[PDB]
């Protein structure tokens, strides 16, 4: 299937996964598309940050869903 | 730069804004701006109405702008007076990012508190021992305050 | 050897027949309270010759023998005074990272032009009597009375995230979202106005050709055409007493050793002036931490100075006048973690967080190990 992630500068990268892909894998292919670092990579979908060690079936990610790559604030 | 990059940021969120966060001039200053974040559904501050005060300084945007907490959070990593400082290292801010990201942002901070990086030891502990304790004293707070 | 190529550099600046001291005295009293004006009235009158002859400089109504202490003292103060940022001359590249540099805003004045040129021979004067200031200016500063290029990187120094961000834009593509052009808003005194880098400026956006040009002219505004009038007096007032011909054979380094002397960390004035959360000030944890401080190097206290509070830099005025990102914020130490995990930094508000160890050995282990990573000076 497809799905959509929205980064920081606002560019939109489409991405061609299955429901069983690990986190993992989805972050290695927004590495590959952008030269972002996994380790700098905070997902977000729904409000929920997107965990390694799971599937997106976990999350109820389906068809053209949107997710969001957001800053990592400190405080 | 500094002017025309803020009006074309203050356009677009009067055109789509997230629907849960808002920001706008205080009387007319285009450099000093109130901002607006409902709790999230999803965690302790449901319910809750959170003012931001934002300063943009006169090198924007290749300087970030000073985002600090009005209202009064229990949050690990929220202190007392209230500081947002955005820093995994000196690189991380671009021209790129947007207000409406940063809102996001500490939207997902609100919703996600990180323990390893404890700001207030005391709230971080009582997160990291009990759970129970730290969702409790949260909505306590929420509603005595953020209400 | 750096330190023996300096050593050799020193010795044949001083060695040259146009920079020797005459054998007659100059005597320059000044009060120790008012030491800027009387400085600025006996300098700023002083004639080239005049200024080539031995110093002897008197405080009043205060007798002492060892005048080099004495004179010492004076430059002290002197130097403390004239670059403090609270008399509109210079000011801190920025507030958490405390940089000197010439104050734009300093064009207001009357007349800065004869400040100027006093600040210029002061810093002559200071050189020439092989005497230090204690001021740490940006490295521009140096590179400008040098008469060298500066370029992007130089921008590193004065401040890291506007070099982060003209970084970025150097790097990727800008499209029309980026509402950058040819133009500055600058903050004098309330009201904010609009300096066009090139004419009809503030009309022309930057696409994916300009983008360079756009970046050459923020990188000269910011470093040079901003202090242009005020600078050029005080390199001419510099130049009065030292030829151009004698500053052009250090670089942006030695010069400033030369200046500012071998630049240290006072480690008295970081214990007054700081406070502890959790801890007292007769903890073991913080004995021990003082005498690990005590018998260190200056480059690895940098480094710890670095590892908590952010940058290496220091106030004009020691550890008292110490800002946070927010606001004025001492140095803190705090007691947070366990016991296996390393010392950690909050760098926006000056805190470094030591777990309760058990000896001092540990101690400076740990706290050598955790700041490896961090480089300064």
């Amino acid at each position: 299937m497809q799905i959509f992630v929205k980064t920081l500068t606002g560019k939109t990268i489409t991405l061609e996964v299955e429901s069983s892909d690990t986190i993992d894998n989805v972050k290695s292919k927004i590495q590959d598309k952008e030269g972002i670092p996994p380790d700098q990579q905070r997902l977000i979908f729904a409000g929920k940050q997107l965990e390694d060690g799971r599937t997106l079936s976990d999350y109820n990610i389906q068809k053209e869903s949107t997710l969001h790559l957001v800053l990592r604030l400190r405080g | 730069m500094a002017l025309k990059r803020i009006n074309r940021e203050l356009a677009d969120l009067g055109k789509d804004p997230p629907s849960s966060s808002s920001a706008g001039p205080v009387g007319d200053d285009l450099f000093h701006w109130q901002a607006t974040i409902m709790g999230p559904a999803d965690s302790p501050y449901a319910g809750g109405v959170f003012f931001l005060s934002i300063h943009f300084p006169t090198d924007y945007p290749f300087k970030p702008p000073k985002v600090n907490f009005t209202t009064r959070i229990y949050h690990p990593n929220i202190n007392s007076n209230g500081s947002i400082c955005l820093d995994i290292l000196r690189d991380q801010w671009s021209p790129a990012l947007t207000i409406s990201k940063v809102l996001l942002s500490i939207s997902s901070l609100l919703t996600d508190p990180n323990p390893d990086d404890p700001l207030v030891p005391e709230i971080a502990h009582v997160y990291k021992t009990d759970r129970s304790r730290y969702e409790l004293s949260a909505r306590e707070w929420t509603r005595k305050y953020a209400i | 050897s750096h330190m023996d190529e300096y050593q050799r550099k020193i010795a044949y600046m001083y060695d040259r027949p146009e920079m020797a001291v005459n054998d007659a005295q100059l005597q320059l009293k000044v009060s120790r309270a008012t030491t800027f004006e009387d400085a600025y009235d006996i300098i700023s009158k002083l004639s080239v010759s005049d200024m080539k002859k031995k110093l002897l400089i008197r405080f009043r109504n205060e007798d002492g023998l060892d005048y080099g202490g004495v004179s010492r003292e004076f430059f002290y103060i002197l130097s403390h005074a004239i670059f403090n940022p609270g008399y509109s001359l210079f000011e801190y590249a920025t507030d958490d990272n405390y940089g000197l540099q010439i104050s734009p805003l300093s064009s207001v004045n009357p007349d800065f032009r004869s400040y100027f040129r006093f600040v210029g021979r002061v810093m002559g004067l200071a050189i020439y009597h092989r005497r230090y200031l204690d001021v740490q200016f940006v490295l521009p500063f140096y590179k400008r009375i040098l008469q060298k290029p500066l370029c992007l990187e130089d921008v590193k120094d004065v401040d890291e995230v506007y070099y982060e961000s003209l970084k970025w834009i150097k790097n990727n593509d800008v499209d029309e979202s980026l509402c950058l052009n040819f133009s500055v808003e600058e903050n004098r005194f309330g009201e904010s106005v609009t300096v066009d880098l090139i004419p009809n400026g503030r009309n022309i956006a930057v696409n994916n050709q300009n983008k360079m040009n756009y970046l050459k002219a923020l990188t000269e505004h910011k470093l040079v055409t901003s202090t242009e009038e005020q600078f050029n007096a005080l390199k001419g007032g510099l130049n009065e007493l030292i030829p151009d011909s004698v500053l052009q054979i250090f670089n942006e380094n030695e010069l400033d050793t030369l200046l500012n002397g071998k630049r240290d960390i006072d480690v008295q004035d970081w214990k007054r002036f700081t406070d502890y959360r959790s801890y007292t000030e007769t903890d073991d944890i913080v004995i021990w931490f003082w005498e690990l401080l005590s018998e260190w190097s200056p480059e690895k206290k940098a480094k710890l100075l670095q590892f908590a509070t952010g940058t290496s830099r220091l106030p004009l005025s020691g550890f008292k006048d110490m800002h946070g990102s927010d606001g004025p914020r001492k140095f803190t130490i705090e007691k947070v973690g366990h016991i296996s995990q390393l010392p950690k930094a909050h760098t926006c508000f000056n805190r470094l967080d030591i777990p309760p160890y058990n000896s001092k050995e540990e101690l400076e282990q740990k706290l050598t190990i955790a700041i490896q990573e961090t480089a300064g000076f």
